[PDB]
């Protein structure tokens, strides 16, 4: 009734079963490596049947050290990952096991990775601000609660640091149960991850799954699936609101696309899989809150080569409530978070919901950006003096603005040794209001620079020798 | 409003599904014999 | 109004938890009581034969899957060819031409180079026959020459394809003098239960379709292993023998399946491979047969495979068709009915 | 409820018959190879056990190769697949107003059955070259922008095509909302019809739309036809289909349908993903060498048909969503080139506050005035010009001194222009509002008054005459035209409102 | 004989035929769709011989429907369409089949639309001028004989009432006959243009082909060719000249593409045809001028992205002889036919085919129309007091010039009652000759629309 | 964890190392510095993007 390794070239592994034996698709197989310095259990999760016989496998971890023809057991089931209340506080891998006490969790309800997304009459759309404290997000890309969040940007922009923002700012008071996904990213943040969520006394209430970009393609394939699990089994069972924090998503696809030819798949466009977007739109679709049962997600989600037209962010966009997308032009000028304000977007930022005021200063700001970025190639050639008077005060309001969406944040006092700032929402629409008036246009921009309110504003004028 | 009758719709709902669950425990065995009567094209008195 | 709307929701949603539910235990319990109502023979009997009454009262209908024309059309004139010579050829002769052509083919099998020029089609066949007959006539009979000469002479689409037909041939010999001998219904009824024997246990089947082993020790293997035994028909052992001696990129369960359904079709009837949970009765096998016969015209050879798995009720399949009156399938049907 | 299950088993029976079968030889990534079937034909439905469905697209000699439309992960080797010998066909009725339901017409949204009143197949060839008559009628968005500048007619195809976050989604909303006071006059040569096709959409994004409809009473004859992102490409790229099927079923009994696709570009998107797992050649972007046919024969079923027809009609209202406003793209370029004309959106527009984003320069109506009212006509006649001229003179805008009266007056006229085609969001205007609007625009009575209060004065006004002077509104509805009466009416009115109006900075808006 | 289908994948189907009945390529075959919602007979065109008697075709038809093993009928020879003057007057789709009136046609005399141009011999070496009669078009980008025009304008600049015009000075001037050939035509404006040439009353003149939208590429690859077969008979055997219209060209090459792609041919360069250039060249090479008759083409061509090196533009103005551009400016300002005389061009507009004094005379009235489009942005910006008295003079000649290119054409009579006019060439140009001399300066600018010669000139002076 | 960006057009016009201060950046920042340099350059790279 076992099966024998037939073919091995990578991740991807073809397994002969007899007749009637053959595992349906997504179950888990276990085979064996011997050799002494790379022993280990490979777990294969059935990706297609070949016909005759043949399974095509993926294997979670890596296949160096196994042999053809070696035994291949059918576990009769998916990959399943343990769920309860026991998972908080505890860092997992994909495949369900403690990494900082192994064994541990073995006991706990086991529950498949692989799950259907809710049924379409329990979808109910959220309209609720989740208030961050950070000026640029709550003026320009108010998040959701309940709601789906996305961190868009290229390498080094700023996503894993607003995401550990958003950690401190939103979990540290949460009443619910996070739940961290790292997928397919650096181990050294992760353990910079799970110390900071000790020292925080936040890990008590979040429950950490691990797929490093040192992984297999696999690995980084399921252990989204895996902590979407937890979080699906918080939402459904415990009946609490749940935070579900995904760093990077995008490596999903990625792994996706690095079995794709392997598995036999013509490539798409710009070397994607031809299933990107059914893959992603399963995987996404089950990130949803419910009516009464409530999911704040938030993902980070890396945009390749700062393409934001490529395959994979352009599909991921239809599935976020709102975006933050960070720019490596708004990066390099020294703004952070580096936001764009002119790109990013947010479904609840309308009358009817953010309110009359919100929505004005909101428009009126991205208003004025939008004129300063058609006037930015002018200024550069043809001089601002050139520019009409009214174009003149407005590039100076810009500049002042664009300089004030930019805010210390804790998360980054690590890099610029300043203790970060919190906002309330109210004073960051006043001062807005403020500053597309002109009531701010006697200070050097300078000391709208990594400020947090209006009394930063006036103490960093102070110091440079102005008074508001 | 809508909140308060949602709740309170939600709550009596529960006890009216746990009410009904054992009036339809006690009607079950009808509803199987019926169908396994008529699948087999013939009635079984069971 | 929307409130409403949200309110009657829960409460229809509600109801279609209940539904579900209800409908999955429903299902469950209907299950469990056909299985306890099934157990005794006299429900398995009925079944059997209300199904028959619903084969009867069925209305009639009208309709080597793998050679092409060119390739079915010389198959067919070599088999004419054989019937039409070796008709008066005595019992013990017809066994020298089954063994002349199964070396034959074991012979082109082996010798890759001399297959391709034996089987590249030609206008011209009169090179064909004089290369044959000068590397055969030493070691083969007169008839063997005939038939070898007519085999080459027609066209195939590949090499296979002419390996294939001088193996039919001699198969269809080696039917020939089984039914002089006049056991051809012993032949069929070994044949088809070696042939599910050997799907019952796939790794005898694998370890004998590795052609990669030589062929001598597979068929030593199947001879004292399954084919030696006290009541195997001879002629079936050396059929399944040759069969098996032959094999190569085939698994030995297709081959013996595909020699019951050769050796069925010698006389012109069309298997059913009919399954059930229990054996028929005489009258009931005869019944089945006579109205599989009128619904597809040609007399029909009705195979019986026990399976109990069918919980009564029958499962007939002739020619990519299938009649499933197996109450498993029902009870299938009506679970993935509920709504 | 009980009594519910206890009906269906009840009525619950099978029945035995000779059926074709094949087995699955090969699965995978939801494309099922299938040996046997040999009478099968090409996009017949195939039956794979557990109730699950595929569609046979890819058929040889070895095996038929079939997209399963869901649950993909039951399908397994050796499985038994049984042919319906029927092709693809949906439901159609008029149960289906304010359902949603999946590409093969099943309800989504948990509110029991549909009555069917027949059946359709998908691949019901559209009307023919002679089966049809001149797009005539107005289908009125309700947007003053698309009204006046890129006028849309009934059985037309606009399409709309913009970068992400541009707006396409409100102005299809905006239009179907539109169609509320036609559905409530009760005639069926007026009411028009709604399907929103959704494809590839999160379910929050569909239940936020059905939301949005259900506010403005759309629903009652409205009806979504949901390929969620979740569904498998089968769905989605089926669901246009299943849309249009049953727009067809209307339109053919008289009836006028307005279908909107949200969105072409992801149901092109599903059938690459089919067409490349089942190895068809791949060219351009990696699509089939039949996309283009894909979405043509999508979209020539949007007709008007003649009288000998029913006169009914159905308007097709494709998005396309466009990466860097790159129109040249494979996909935009297709459907551009299939359709009768574009609304293009864009985000520096969108962003500068001209809201609907339409950027007027290039969007293009081919069918044109002939889908106006003959009011609508005369007032929107000077505005392609208007805005042009105000485009090439907005470089000056600094420089109104060095202009001369005429460019500066020109300049001025543009900027109030711009104000007017103003809209805010799910706020339809009716015909005669817009008419009186772009009166108000291009009669020079917004000269008068500052440009950053035109669109309260123009909101406030039009409030003033239907509170008093409503009789301005019914003449231009049931006559179709501004009577010269009218007019002057309308002027003393706009005159009188004038006075009585205050701009922003305080100003008097008087002579 | 008969073949049976092997193998469907869209509108590609395998069919496999006995030893002795492999049908030649580009044979027409037919398959029955029995099955009762979507029943029709379809349509087959042999594309390659795969061997073992395998040919792949190409479904002029979806296949929707289709079954394996269901026979295939070879017909012999390759798609044909009828001929003749019965062709006239009525509206057939790419296979022939009229769409006005089914079976209309089924026993004229069939040509197979896969021909060869004309033999290097007959072929004319010297270019002629296509007199049409029309002053802008006459004097500024005259049409060659026998050559190709591209059409380029937006929607309501007068193409579709330029093309009745054509189609009206083709059927009175020269006696000849028209073709519309609709590649990739919207249903919609087939049916509007079909009802439009029977309200104009030339759809008599007329030979309609339409392969539409919603049609599988072969159709739309093979449509021109089918308009051409007709238009190549009327020349040929009825010695005829005759007018063929192609919109659009561009998505015949698409078409092309679309098909190249779905036979598994690798993409060439921008992802079109391998053999692009060979397929624009075998149908418009089939376009000439031999033994005294001409088939001259108007072809509305699309420009990808409006990038002119795009490979399918390449190709198509490889063969173009003259350009026409419609302008919106030009219409609205009342100017019919709104032929933009600046961004129009003719290859043929040189001393050595029209001769010294045309040419000096066109090159003229260009300078003229070049300078005052010049100083347009002066005018609107500054308004025309700020213009030199030189330029004022020029200005007023400029728009003088520019109104007289306007004119009265046929198809406009039955917009504006009044009767088109035909200027001879010879009229047209010492009439612009004097008129950049300056002899018509003190006219009002009124007097100058929509009008043929200098008679009507002075007419239409008198009556003011 | 970061990158020095190194710029032709920098290294040409004298900037050597040609370290493009825009893009270039350290992930794991003050905690790979002893604390003196954290102090006196906390803010360095910013002001020179600034
Ligand atoms: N006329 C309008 N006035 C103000 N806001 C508008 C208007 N039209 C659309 N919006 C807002 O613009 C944002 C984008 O709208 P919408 O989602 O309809 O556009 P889209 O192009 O279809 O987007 P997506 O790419 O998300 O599908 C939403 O916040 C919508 O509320
Ligand atoms: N708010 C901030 N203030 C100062 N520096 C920052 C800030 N955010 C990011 N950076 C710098 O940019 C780098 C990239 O941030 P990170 O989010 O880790 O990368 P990515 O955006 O690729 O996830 C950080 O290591 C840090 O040095
Ligand atoms: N010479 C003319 N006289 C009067 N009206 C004209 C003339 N030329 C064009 N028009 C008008 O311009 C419009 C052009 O539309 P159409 O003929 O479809 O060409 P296009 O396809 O360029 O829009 C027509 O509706 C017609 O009424
Ligand atoms: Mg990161
Ligand atoms: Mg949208």
């Amino acid at each position: 009734t076992a099966g024998r390794v037939v073919r091995i070239t990578g991740p991807v592994v073809d397994v002969e079963f007899p007749r009637g034996s053959v595992p349906e698709l997504f179950n888990a197989l276990h085979a064996e490596i011997t050799f002494g310095a790379l022993a280990k259990t490979l777990t294969l999760e059935v990706a297609q049947h070949l016909g005759d016989s043949l399974v095509r496998c993926i294997s979670m971890q890596p296949t160096d050290g196994l042999v053809r023809g070696v035994e291949v057991t059918d576990t009769g089931a998916s990959i399943s990952v343990p769920v309860g209340d026991g998972v908080k506080g505890h860092v997992f891998n994909a495949l369900g096991d403690c990494l900082d006490d192994p064994g541990y969790g073995k006991d706990f309800e086991h529950w498949s990775i692989h799950r259907k997304p809710p049924a379409f009459s329990d979808l109910e759309p959220r309209t609720e601000m989740l208030e961050t404290g950070l000026k640029v997000v709550d003026l320009l890309t108010p998040y959701v609660r309940g709601g789906k969040i996305a961190l868009f940007g290229g390498a080094g922009v700023g996503k894993t640091v607003l995401i550990q923002e958003m950690i401190n700012r939103i979990a540290r008071n949460f009443g619910g149960t996070s739940v961290f996904a790292g997928v397919g990213e650096r181990t050294r943040e992760g353990n910079d991850l799970w110390v900071e969520l000790a020292d925080a006394n936040v890990l008590k209430d979040t429950a950490l799954v691990f797929g490093q970009m040192d992984e297999p393609p696999g690995t980084r394939m399921r252990v989204a699936l895996s902590a979407l699990t937890m979080a699906e089994f918080f939402r459904d069972e415990q009946g609490q609101d749940v935070l579900l924090f995904i760093d990077n998503i995008f490596r999903f696809t990625q792994a996706g696309s690095e079995v794709s030819t392997l598995l036999g798949r013509m490539p798409s466009a710009v070397g994607y899989q031809p299933t990107l977007a059914d893959e992603m739109g399963e995987l996404q679709e089950r990130i949803t809150s419910t009516r009464g049962r409530s999911i704040t997600s938030m993902q980070a989600v890396y945009v390749p080569a700062d393409d934001y037209t490529d395959p994979a962010p352009a599909t991921t966009f239809a599935h976020l409530d709102a975006t933050t997308e960070l720019s490596r032009a708004v990066f390099s000028k020294g703004i952070f978070p580096a936001v764009d304000p002119l790109a990013s977007s947010s479904t609840i930022l309308d009358p009817a919901i953010v309110g009359d005021e919100h929505y004005r200063v909101a428009q009126e700001v991205i208003r004025i950006l939008q004129r300063y970025k058609d006037l930015q190639d002018i200024i550069a050639i043809l001089g601002i003096d050139e520019l009409s008077e009214e174009d003149k005060q407005l590039v100076n309001r810009a500049r002042r603005i664009e300089r004030f969406l930019s805010q210390n944040m804790m998360a980054a006092e690590q890099f610029t040794g300043q203790p970060g700032s919190t906002v309330p929402l109210k004073e960051t629409i006043e001062a807005f209001d403020k500053l597309t008036k002109g009531e701010f246009d006697h200070l050097p921009e300078q000391a709208f620079f990594l400020i947090g309110g209006l009394d930063d504003l006036a103490k960093k004028a102070e110091s440079l020798g102005a008074k508001l | 409003e809508v909140a308060q009758t949602l709740t309170q719709a939600d709550q009596q709902l529960s006890a009216q599904g746990d009410q009904v669950r054992s009036g339809l425990e006690s009607s079950v065995d009808g509803l199987s014999a019926k169908l396994a009567s008529r699948i087999l094209g013939v009635d079984v008195n069971s | 109004a929307q409130g409403a709307q949200q309110i009657q929701l829960m409460r229809q949603q509600l109801i279609r938890q209940l539904r579900t539910g209800l409908g999955a235990e429903a299902v469950n319990k209907a299950a469990e009581i056909v299985r306890a109502h099934v157990a005794d023979p006299q429900a398995q009997s009925a079944t059997v034969d209300r199904f028959l009454s619903e084969l009867e009262q069925m209305a009639p209908s009208s309709v080597t899957s793998r050679l092409r024309a060119a390739s079915r059309q010389s198959l067919a004139a070599l088999v004419e060819k054989f019937d039409s010579v070796a008709g008066g050829l005595d019992a013990d002769g017809l066994t020298n031409l089954a063994d002349e052509l199964a070396s034959v083919a074991k012979l082109l099998l082996s010798e890759t180079a001399l297959n391709k020029h034996l089987a590249e089609p030609t206008d011209d066949s009169a090179p064909k026959v004089r290369l044959l007959e000068r590397l055969l006539s030493d070691k083969v009979s007169a008839t063997t020459l005939d038939l070898l000469r007519t085999a080459v002479s027609n066209r195939w689409s590949t090499e296979s394809n002419l390996i294939d037909a001088v193996e039919h041939t001699a198969r269809l010999a080696l039917l020939k003098r089984a039914e002089i001998a006049g056991e051809v219904d012993e032949v069929e009824e070994q044949l088809f239960r070696f042939g599910r024997v050997l799907d019952a246990e796939p790794r005898l089947s694998a370890l004998l379709s590795d052609y990669t082993t030589p062929a001598e020790g597979r068929v030593a293997l199947l001879d004292k292993a399954l084919t030696g035994r006290p009541g195997v028909n001879q002629t079936a052992a050396a059929l399944l023998s040759q069969t098996v001696g032959l094999l190569r990129g085939e698994r030995a369960d297709e081959a013996v399946i595909d020699l019951a359904e050769l050796a069925v079709s010698r006389r012109g009837e069309v298997v059913a491979h009919v399954s059930a949970a229990a054996e028929l009765s005489d009258a009931q096998r005869t019944r089945l047969t006579e109205v599989l016969s009128r619904i597809y015209g040609r007399p029909v050879s009705v195979q019986l495979h026990v399976d109990p798995e069918l919980l009564g009720g029958l499962s007939i399949t002739v020619g990519d068709e299938v009649i499933d009156g197996s109450i498993a399938s029902r009870l299938a049907a009506a679970q993935t009915g509920l709504p | 409820i009980e009594g519910a299950i206890e009906d269906y088993v009840s009525s619950f029976s099978a029945d035995t018959e000779r059926e074709e079968i094949g087995t699955v030889i090969d699965a995978g990534d939801g494309i099922a190879h299938v040996e046997g079937l040999p009478s099968v034909m090409t996009q017949e439905l195939l039956e794979f056990p557990g109730g699950v469905l595929g569609v046979a697209l890819n058929l040889d000699e070895h095996s038929v190769g079939a997209v399963i439309l869901g649950e993909f992960e039951k399908i397994e080797e050796g499985q038994q697949v049984k042919r319906t010998g029927e092709v693809l066909s949906v439901p159609v009725g008029d149960a289906f107003l304010g359902r949603v339901v999946n590409p093969l017409g099943q309800p989504i949204d948990g509110q029991g059955d549909i009555a069917a009143e027949t059946r359709r197949a998908l691949e019901l060839q559209a009307p023919s070259v002679v089966q049809r008559q001149s797009v005539s009628e107005p289908l009125q968005t309700g947007i003053k922008a698309i009204d006046a500048m890129t006028p849309i007619g009934r059985g037309q195809r606009q399409l709309i095509i913009g970068d992400r976050k541009t707006g396409k989604t409100a102005v299809c909303v905006d239009t179907i909302l539109n169609q509320r006071e036609a559905w409530l006059t009760g005639d069926p040569k007026q009411q028009v019809r709604c399907v929103y096709v959704a494809i590839g959409q999160k379910g929050t994004t569909i239940a936020s739309v059905k939301r949005a409809l259900e506010e403005g009473g759309a629903m009652e004859y409205t009806t979504i036809v949901a390929a969620p992102a979740s569904d498998a490409a089968g769905f989605k790229w089926l669901a246009p289909y299943t849309g249009s099927a049953i727009g067809q079923h209307w339109m053919y009994n008289g009836k006028h349908v307005l279908i909107v696709f949200d969105d072409l570009s992801k149901q092109a998107d599903a059938y690459r993903a089919i067409s490349l797992l089942l190895r068809r050649p791949p060219g351009r972007e990696a699509f089939p060498g039949d996309v283009f046919y894909l979405h043509s024969r999508l979209l020539e079923r949007c007709a008007k048909l003649s009288d000998e027809l029913g006169g009914g009609s159905m308007t097709g209202l494709p998005i396309i969503e466009t990466k860097a406003n790159d129109i040249s793209a494979f996909i935009p370029t297709n459907v551009i080139s299939i359709t009768d004309g574009q609304c293009f959106l864009e985000s520096d527009l969108f962003n500068q506050g001209v809201r609907p984003a339409i950027n007027v320069g290039v969007s293009v109506s081919r069918v044109g005035g002939a889908a106006q009212i003959k009011a609508m006509k005369e007032v929107a006649g000077s505005l392609r010009l208007d805005l042009s001229q105000y485009r090439e003179l907005e470089a000056f805008a600094a420089f109104a001194s060095d202009l001369d009266a005429a460019s500066k007056a020109q300049l001025d006229r543009g900027a109030r222009l711009v104000e007017l085609l103003k809209q805010p969001q799910y706020s339809p205007l009716a015909v005669e509002e817009q008419v009186v609007a772009i009166f108000l625009g291009t009669q020079g009575h917004l000269d008068s008054v500052p440009v950053e209060d035109v669109q309260r004065f123009e909101s406030e006004l039009l409030e003033h005459v239907k509170a008093s002077h409503s009789d301005i509104f019914d003449g231009i509805r049931e006559t179709k035209k501004l009577s010269e009466e009218a007019e002057e009416k309308l002027v003393s009115v706009i005159n009188e409102f004038k006075k009585g109006f205050q701009a922003s900075d305080g100003s008097s808006v008087v002579v």
